[PDB]
């Protein structure tokens, strides 16, 4: 996985979070709610929670 | 998002 | 419409409790994973709704 080196929110550079399923990135700062602690585990950015739940309204 | 204040008894 | 559970999912007490967006359940901010410090301001969905959306990637 190649992953993006601009925040998703923001569009800019930094401290950036990587998602687990999509080449995204994001700081920590620019997610609702915002993070002062890295997610543990597996982590799945905004837009692909958007993605599967776009396919929920149709599946 | 959105909270709700719930008091069931003890 | 919806109709949210009076007890916090993990803990299973009531008092201030989050709505998730996406189901019935609800959790106390400080149950969650880490401890929210704030509401979320738009959709929250809690984690075993982020677990099911999971599950029907992994089986599609
Ligand atoms: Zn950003
Ligand atoms: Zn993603
Ligand atoms: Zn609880
Ligand atoms: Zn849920």
């Amino acid at each position: 996985m190649i992953h993006e080196d601009f925040c998703s929110v923001c569009r800019k550079s930094g401290q950036l979070l990587m998602c687990d399923t999509c080449s995204r990135v994001y700081h920590l700062d620019c997610l609702d709610p915002p993070l002062k602690t890295i997610p543990k585990g597996m982590w799945i950015c905004p837009r692909c929670q958007d993605q599967m739940l776009k396919k929920e309204e149709a599946i | 998002a959105r909270t709700k204040q719930t008091a069931r008894k003890s």
